[PDB]
């Protein structure tokens, strides 16, 4: 069936490194609590 | 005409091969390429 | 790790017999092989694949979990393991499973897969360059308002963060 | 003002060029060898350095600024001829080779390579493993092998599949001995081609300098141009 993201799926956008500090970035994301289809 | 005179340089170029004269036959290999490349 | 022609079985997959790998039912074709690579639940393994510019990259990270099933609730980073200049089109994927051979039972197991979109995110990047806390710009209103901000936290008041329109 | 430049690269894998120039056996020119390179680094002075090369020339590109650029692929083709043939292996040029053998185009991108294989490639009573092709219709489109063996119909009549009057053979032996002349010793030969697509440049030379510090310096990291003093950091970077 389906399943909750919650805040899974984020990676680092680039090698760049960025300390004590917020970015925003627009990139190919898992969007937060979207369903994500799982198998067993 | 031309092509008998192929034939006999042909000819030479397999027997100079043949009784050891290898690069007098690549000469004659030479000569086959520039004759047949003309009208 | 191969980019090259190959042509896949119905079924693809490694069979494992009581344990070692027996078999291996992938593909019938290693023809026009391009770039060839040999490289190095209490585990979750993460892993983004992103084909972008003719360069496909896996992002990786293990997890320490003791949920049952299903997602558990938490923040990870997802470091980028691996990056190769691929440069073929990728629009289907299929993960090969490690089928026992009791007829094909596999042991228990769960994947899951969801579609990447684009989106605006907002990350915190810790003392040490960690992502530890994201924001989706797009998820909820406050999310919106974090986003517009540029802050993870927002202070009491009205905020304008987007336009509305039909 | 930056006081000097200082240029850092990766620290520099490697391209299997010793597999194409130190084979042990050649292939005939008629039915040349390619061997793709692709995904590695190559250091091209390693060749040009080597002292025993008889020919060494570079059409669409340089050999010191080779040390430096990255391409798609390198295509290396591989045979040998005779030395006097060696001055067909270029663009434009016209002879048994390039007509009928290996053909370069006019706008080639690429370096020829050639060294005397003398001491290899002869022996005492002619090495006959070595061919090439003497009649053919017409002339090779460039980059293209004919590998056929079928009787040329040099007259009016024709061949059938048997040789006989103005019916030959299309191939002949270059029979190398070491007591021919050096025109006709057996030359090696390597031709270098350069492919830049639209796509990733995975076959990389470039250059690495001494790095100064606590300086105002231009620095170039990996294709970064800055201007700055680079000092030491107690930052913790990730390995990515
Ligand atoms: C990295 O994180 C650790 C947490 O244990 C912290 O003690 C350390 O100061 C951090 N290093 C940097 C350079 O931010």
């Amino acid at each position: 069936a389906y399943t909750n993201s919650f805040t899974r799926g984020v990676y680092y956008p680039d090698k760049v490194f960025r300390s004590s500090v917020l970015h925003s970035t627009q990139d190919l994301f898992l969007p937060f609590f979207s369903n994500v289809t799982w198998f067993h | 005409d031309k092509l008998w005179i192929l034939q006999k340089i042909y000819e030479i170029m397999v027997r100079l091969d043949e009784e050891g004269h290898g690069e007098a036959s690549l000469m004659v290999s030479d000569l086959i390429y520039e004759f047949m490349k003309r009208d | 790790i191969k980019v090259c022609e190959f042509q896949f079985c119905n079924d693809p997959f490694l069979g494992v017999y009581y344990w070692m790998e027996s078999e291996f039912r992938v593909y019938s074709s290693a023809n026009n092989c391009t770039f060839e690579y040999v490289s190095q639940f209490k585990n979750l393994r993460e892993f983004v694949f992103k084909n972008i510019d003719g360069y496909f990259k896996i992002y990786s990270k293990h997890t320490p979990i003791n949920l049952v099933r299903d997602l558990p609730q938490g923040f990870s980073a997802l470091e980028p393991l691996v990056d190769l200049p691929i440069g073929i089109n990728i629009t289907r994927f299929q993960t090969l499973l490690a089928l026992h051979r009791s007829g094909w039972t596999a042991g228990a197991a769960a994947y899951y897969v969801g579609y990447l979109q684009p989106r605006t995110f907002l990350l915190k990047y810790n003392e040490n360059g960690t992502i530890t806390d994201a924001v989706d710009c797009a998820l909820d209103p406050l999310s919106e308002t974090k986003c517009t901000l540029k802050s993870f936290t927002v202070e009491k008041g009205i905020y304008q963060t987007s336009n509305f329109r039909v | 003002q930056p006081t000097e430049s200082i240029v850092r690269f990766p620290n520099i894998n490697l391209c299997p060029f010793d597999e194409v120039f130190n084979a042990t056996r050649f292939a005939s020119v008629y039915a040349w060898n390619r061997k793709r390179i692709s995904n590695c680094v190559a250091d091209y002075s390693v060749l040009y350095n080597f002292a025993p090369f008889s020919a060494f020339k570079c059409y669409g590109v340089s050999p010191t600024k080779l040390n430096d650029l990255c391409f798609t692929n390198v295509y290396a083709d591989s045979f040998v001829i005779r030395g006097n043939e060696v001055s067909q292996i270029a663009p434009g040029q016209t002879g048994n080779i390039a007509d009928y053998n290996y053909k370069l185009p006019d706008d080639f991108t690429g370096c020829v390579i050639a060294w005397n294989s003398n001491k290899l490639d002869s022996k005492v009573g002619g090495n006959y493993n070595y061919l090439y092709r003497l009649f053919r219709k017409s002339n090779l489109k460039p980059f293209e092998r004919d590998i056929s063996t079928e009787i040329y119909q040099a007259g009016n009549k024709p061949c059938n599949g048997v040789a006989g009057f103005n019916c030959y053979f299309p191939l002949r032996s270059y029979g190398f001995r070491p007591t021919y002349g050096v025109g006709h010793q057996p030359y090696r030969v390597v031709v270098l081609s350069f492919e830049l697509l639209h796509a990733p440049a995975t076959v990389c030379g470039k250059k690495s300098t001494n790095l100064v510090k606590n300086k105002c310096v231009n620095f170039n990291f990996n294709g970064l141009t800055g201007t700055g003093v680079l000092t030491e950091s107690n930052k913790k970077f990730l390995p990515f």
